[PDB]
RNA sequence: AUCCAUGACCAAAGAAUCGUCACAAAUCGAAGCUUACAAAAUGGAGUAAAAUUUUACUCAGUAAUAUGCUUUGGGUUGAA
């Protein structure tokens, strides 16, 4: 037979979370605000040695040799903060224990690891991002005219992400 | 939908105000909890069940839902609802539940004691039971006490907000979760969220199963934050023909 | 008018007193010049109508020409048009006008009843390619053109050359010189050399007297929607292989012709006339055995178990252990006893009643006081009155335009009287897939209330549809029809099925709805009935 | 003059069309029982596969019943989804049949009429 | 509150039922908001359809409003009609029918026309869901003469 | 001339039904709900009021009901 596999596509939210800041309320700038880039001290190697840390405490041996048998970070970009992680079709589950019960990747600390899907194809996650990306794109230049979110933190980004990085077949 | 409905309420008794500093964090935590794709919210409160109830039916539930967050439920669509989480620690101590029961929409309890515990489910006006996950919970209990009332309409909750805190009260909260799971054979089991922060809150599709790999089988862990998460707002909302 | 028809045949056989008819399948009839007419007949039924007309051969004439003629059936919106990129004229026709321009159409359904073309072409194997007719110049047609295709119509140029194919030495003349494939090659190659020295032409030009010239007919069929292409026989492969040289046409064999029937709800002479002599024996005769032969060659417990079932029906007689009837097919037969002896339970006590616990066990009696009493008559009827011995009878009549409804110790017989039934195709308002030989009960009165809130929508406090409740279930004696064709139905988005039900069912219905359920199951789904008049 | 006492059967015909294989793959007729979601996604899924065709446009279309219902899809591509649309208001003429007016089936002699609607065309662009 | 239209999100106090009440608003609301300034008027004869006609008499109307007893040296006669909802087809036999005869003296004919909406929630399956829904307006200007001095991009030119 | 048990060889076939799984899009995947209309376009049918015109209404019932409904996914007439 042929080994089975799942593909999680896991993004980072940096939320606010500090006093004194009275933040406007509208679809746009809510979703806007959370997703600022990377602060670029993270990396592919700091990610995976984080959720290596995260499965050898909260499971044990048997726990954290289930997964590291097959587990490798295939794509990752930081202007946004998708990335996409390999693993076995029946422990999958726990990759995404580790991934909840993990904060604060590195030094950098107040953020959340969020994984949006799971697929057994490679072909199939890339249409989901792209479409992802769209949906995102088409609601940021909706609430207004869209130039008034002119900093460019990510509108940008999606156009150039297309298969710079993805040619990963 | 997704129904999340721990979401505490920043106050301790019926004597403090909101500050504002408190409520500024509460509108953050909403608007993230709205962004990872929950849509109704209920807002928890604590009392003692022991304390003097205001007498006049006004101001007894000083959540003030539609002065404040009056510009979140539009330009976002989430619903918003109220709920009293009770401490039950005495048989005594009067203060029947018919007078707070059209003040709000969802009545808790989440007894200490084993008196208190055996009173709760023997005859009290809730629709819906909690215990403390944090620590110490009065261990041994069986299928006797809890098949009465889950044969009833009643529900059992779990939190999870424990095992985000620290380690301490994660271990506590993993030992006492597969007790209460296994002593209601997977009946009637919802899941809420304590976020106090802005910080302490999830997504959907791991938690379930961070559920399902602690005893609860697959079929109950897609319907703990949906139909019956649904169906006791349901009938909470429809009890408000009191008038 | 020699318009194209399309309706049911007969076998009459007046010549001594008593005389009846008995229906036999479709037919095609068309009419020229009033004294002559073709008959297109399925191969099944070709001879028992020829002999027919042979009992007066001495006032007609009569050819089996099945041998000579051939003919092409086309379907689809571009039909016309690849079928004109194979076909020139001899001559000026204004047949071929008209057809030149109707060949841009693309939807066949706004053009009138009648629609024929009949002219001459030349061999087709000149072309060497399939070429189109040079239409995208005029693209300004309308409704207004249409209606002079009903006025200016070419009554002599259509007989002229139509009576070239009812003479068998005229399409005898129609090969009098047919070329090899060599010398039509030859030909081609005698074109590099010639005098206009300016076109570089592909096609062979034509000669005045030294060539064939092919009678051609073609006729629309309105009923199924498609068009017939009549040729002579020999001629016939030399136009097929051009044909399918078109990018996009393709070729269907006889199970598409019976899904796309189908689909446009309309019946299917071999396999759905169980009211026709053979029919009926396709249906409880060649399907049965292919059936039985591939069930009762596994090994028991890899298949499905009949006989034993639970849940069937509200209450359960001791007669049936399981399922009622064959488990094959369609059984009718059941279906005549079962309603007869239902209505012959109701002569004069209103009030039927299942079973009385133990009266007794039976001038060989046989009493007709217990529903199980009818169960267990049609019981011992079958395996041992018909499996050892023959008969034949027509249980399955048509429905008739007069009105012969009811009915009533002398003749009570229980397989004497046919019973009328009727047509109808059933769409599914929920989950469901009808298959083959599904059966189909009337409504009860009670819980017709929760059918009716399943049918407007009940839903869960989620928002999604209500599915899992308690499904209530109804007697045995509430068995009204069967399916004989059903699928999933593209042009709709959900299951339907098309089938037979008892006339009188439905004539006493207070509501539109019915019950299916497959065969070897006990699921009950919803659906509503709708009328096909044929 | 008459008055159209014609409650005999009258089988109303589709309209005469002609197509190109160029406005087969970029035109979707809306028809009076379209569910609403059914024709949101198929014009949504046209707008991904039109270039290859050479066009930038869809050519949403439809009369009677469906006009309304087609101005509500094109409501929904106008705002909420930025694009840009165009109206055009077309008169269209049809085919009826009537007949000519012992007992006898249905078919019976046959006469046309032609009889004129309006309806409309709304192009969707890129 | 889960109730009534919204129009450019801002609420408005008036009900789908009834026909002459909404018209009202549309004619003296959104119709200056978008045919913008035209030297502070332009010679416009507003005209509102409805469901409920007579098309003969209603067609007789829109050709005496293009034509003030053939006025010389005047403004110019630019009609506006527009309808919204279930009325919508009542309108386009009119605007059809109208330039159907108007046609028959060899003159040239202009007209313009633009699509909005309304938006309207109203209770859903349960108590829990809302639902939205969208109601078509379709405005038209027709001129009889060439282009004009007012700002139409938006529009569409037929 | 009969039966039972063990063993060898040949041959047939490789179970059916029901329920759940968050997003103006989804799921571990795929598909379907596009021959544009209610004979209200021989320039629809009627009711009320005021000096043909102006102002208010009735008539469309399988009516229509909004990211909604339905079907299906390892040897399909064993070996892919």
């Amino acid at each position: 037979v042929r080994l089975k596999s799942r593909y999680i596509l896991f993004e980072i939210i940096f939320p606010p979370t500090d006093t004194n800041v009275e933040e406007s309320v509208s679809k746009a700038d809510i979703l806007l605000s959370h997703h600022r880039a990377s602060p670029a001290d993270v990396s592919i190697k700091s990610i995976l040695q984080e959720i290596r840390r995260s499965l050898s405490l909260n499971l044990g041996d048997y726990g954290s040799a289930k997964c590291n048998s097959l587990l490798q970070l295939k794509y990752f970009s930081n202007k946004t903060s998708t990335g996409i992680i390999r693993c076995h079709r029946e422990d999958c589950d726990l990759v995404i224990m580790a991934l909840m019960l993990m904060s604060k990747i590195g030094d950098v600390d107040g953020l959340i690891v969020n994984p949006v899907k799971v697929s057994g194809t490679i072909k199939k996650i890339e249409q989901f991002a792209m479409r992802r990306n769209s949906k995102i794109l088409n609601i940021i230049k909706c609430s207004q005219s869209s130039h008034l979110s002119d900093n460019d933190f990510i509108i940008n980004d999606f156009k150039k992400i297309g298969r710079e990085n993805e040619n990963e077949n | 939908m997704l129904v999340d409905l721990n979401v505490p309420w920043p106050q301790n008794s019926y004597a403090d105000k909101v500050t504002s500093q408190a409520v500024n964090n509460l509108i953050k935590t909403l608007s993230t909890l709205h962004m990872l794709g929950y849509t109704h919210i209920a807002i928890n409160f604590t009392v003692n069940h022991s304390e003097k109830f205001p007498n006049d039916v006004k101001l007894l539930n000083p959540i003030d839902i539609k002065r404040r967050f009056g510009e979140l439920m539009d330009r976002t669509g989430l619903k918003l609802y109220s709920r009293i989480t009770l401490i039950i620690d005495d048989p005594s101590k009067g203060q029947s539940l018919s007078k707070i029961s059209q003040a709000f929409d969802i009545v808790a309890a989440l007894p200490i004691s084993e008196k208190g515990l055996t009173l709760s489910t023997t005859n009290l006006d809730i629709d819906l039971l909690t215990f403390q996950y944090g620590s110490r919970l009065p261990t041994f209990l069986k299928h006797k006490s809890i098949c009465s009332c889950v044969n009833r309409g009643v529900k059992l909750e779990i939190v999870y907000g424990y095992a985000l805190r620290d380690v301490q009260a994660r271990r506590q909260f993993v030992s006492n979760v597969r007790s209460v799971i296994r002593s209601s054979r997977s009946r009637g089991i919802v899941i809420g969220s304590g976020a106090m922060s802005p910080l302490e809150c999830r997504n959907i599709l791991g938690v379930t199963s961070l559920i399902k790999n602690l005893g609860l089988p697959s079929d109950r862990c897609s319907k703990a934050m949906g139909d019956l998460a649904s169906l006791v707002l349901l009938n909470g909302r429809l009890r408000n023909k009191s008038h | 008018g020699q318009v194209l028809f399309q309706g049911l045949i007969y076998s009459f056989n007046e010549e001594n007193g008593e005389d009846s008819t008995k229906p036999l399948g479709p037919c095609d009839v068309f009419w020229v010049q009033k004294d002559t007419a073709i008959i297109r007949l399925h191969p099944s039924i070709y001879t028992q109508v020829f002999n027919i007309l042979l009992q007066h051969k001495e006032k007609l004439t009569v050819q089996d020409c099945r041998y000579s003629l051939a003919s092409v059936t086309l379907k689809g919106a571009k039909a016309l048009e690849s079928l004109a990129s194979c076909l020139r004229s001899t001559e000026y026709s204004k047949s071929f006008e008209q057809f030149k321009m109707v060949s841009m159409i693309t939807d066949h359904n706004a053009l009138p009843q009648r629609c024929t073309f009949a002219f001459e072409a030349i061999d087709p194997r000149h072309l060497a390619a399939p070429k189109k007719l040079n239409d995208s110049q005029r693209k300004t047609v309308n409704s207004d053109d249409i209606l002079s295709l009903h006025e200016n119509y070419p009554q002599d140029e259509i007989n002229a050359v139509f009576n070239e194919l009812c003479d068998p030495e005229s399409r005898t003349q129609s090969y009098n010189n047919q070329n090899t494939l060599k010398e039509i090659s030859a030909r081609r190659y005698k074109l590099l050399t010639a005098t206009p020295n300016s076109i570089n032409k592909t096609t062979v030009p034509f000669k005045e007297s030294d060539d064939p010239s092919i009678p051609l007919v073609i006729i629309r069929r309105l009923k199924t929607r498609d068009w017939i292409v009549v040729l002579p026989w020999f001629w016939l492969l030399p136009l097929w292989h051009l044909l399918n040289r078109i990018p996009r046409m393709y070729h269907i064999g006889l199970r598409q012709f019976q899904q796309i029937q189908y689909e446009n709800k309309q019946l299917y002479f071999p396999d759905d006339y169980p009211f026709t002599q053979l029919g009926y024996i396709e249906n409880s005769f060649y399907k049965k055995e292919a059936s039985k032969t591939k069930w009762d060659r596994k090994p028991m417990g890899k298949r499905i178990n009949f006989e034993k079932i639970k849940d069937i029906h509200n209450t359960k007689l001791p007669a049936y252990s399981g399922e009622i009837g064959d488990f094959f097919s369609s059984d009718w037969r059941f279906l005549q006893i079962l309603r007869n002896g239902i209505d012959y339970l109701q002569r004069n006590d209103k009030t039927l009643e299942l079973m009385d616990s133990k009266k007794t066990g039976q001038q060989g009696v046989r009493d007709i006081n217990c529903v199980n009493d009818v169960l267990e008559f049609c019981k011992d009827y079958e395996a041992k009155t018909k499996a050892m011995s023959l008969s034949i009878e027509e249980n399955i009549p048509v429905a008739l335009c007069k009105n012969r409804k009811c009915q009533f110790s002398s003749s009570f017989s229980l397989t004497f009287f046919p019973r009328c039934i009727i047509a109808v195709s059933c769409t599914l308002l929920e989950r469901g897939h009808p298959k083959d030989n599904a059966r189909i009960y009337q409504v009860p009165e009670k819980d017709l209330e929760h059918w009716l809130q399943l049918a407007k929508g009940v839903y869960r406090p989620n928002g999604r549809k209500d599915h899992d409740l308690k499904i209530p279930l109804p007697e045995v004696h509430d068995l009204i029809g069967f399916i004989t064709s059903g699928t999933y139905h593209l042009n709709c988005g959900n299951g339907m099925g098309i089938g037979f039900i008892d006339h009188h069912a439905a004539i006493r219905q207070p509501t539109r709805y019915v019950l299916i359920r497959n065969v070897g199951t006990n699921t009950y789904r919803l659906g509503e009935w709708s009328k096909i008049s044929v | 003059n008459t008055h159209n006492k014609s409650t005999k059967r009258v089988t109303k015909h589709p309209s005469l069309k002609t197509l190109t294989h160029k406005q087969i793959h970029t035109t979707i007729f809306v028809k009076s029982t379209t569910p609403y979601v059914s024709a949101l996604k198929r014009i949504n899924k046209f707008l991904d596969s039109v270039h290859k065709q050479g066009s930038s446009y869809v050519a949403v279309l439809g009369m009677g019943k469906a006009v309304e219902k087609t101005l509500a899809l094109g409501c929904h591509f106008q705002d909420q989804k930025n694009k840009k649309i165009e109206v055009y208001t077309k008169t269209i003429e049809v085919l009826d049949e009537v007949i000519t007016e012992d007992v006898e089936d249905d078919d019976k002699e046959t006469q046309l009429k032609k009889r004129a609607v309006s309806g409309v065309e709304l192009r969707i662009y890129v | 509150m889960i109730n009534g239209v919204y129009y450019n999100e801002i609420s408005r106090d008036l009900d789908i039922s009834s026909s002459t009440q909404c018209l009202r608003f549309l004619k003296e609301t959104v119709i200056p908001s978008l045919a913008n300034n035209g030297n502070n008027s332009t010679s416009i004869q507003y005209h509102g359809i409805s469901k409920n006609d007579n098309i003969k008499k209603s067609v007789n109307k829109l050709d005496k409003q293009i034509n003030m007893a053939d006025r010389s040296l005047g403004l110019q006669q630019v009609v506006c009609i527009f309808s919204y909802g279930p009325h919508i087809q009542k309108m386009l036999s009119i605007l059809e029918i109208f330039k159907k005869g108007y046609i028959k003296n060899n003159k040239k004919i202009y007209q313009w026309n633009k699509l909005t909406s309304f938006d309207i929630k109203r209770e859903g399956r349960n108590e829990l869901q809302e639902e939205r829904l969208k109601v078509p307006i379709l405005v038209t200007l027709v001129s009889d003469s060439e282009i004009i001095d007012l700002n139409l991009h938006s529009f569409t030119k037929q």
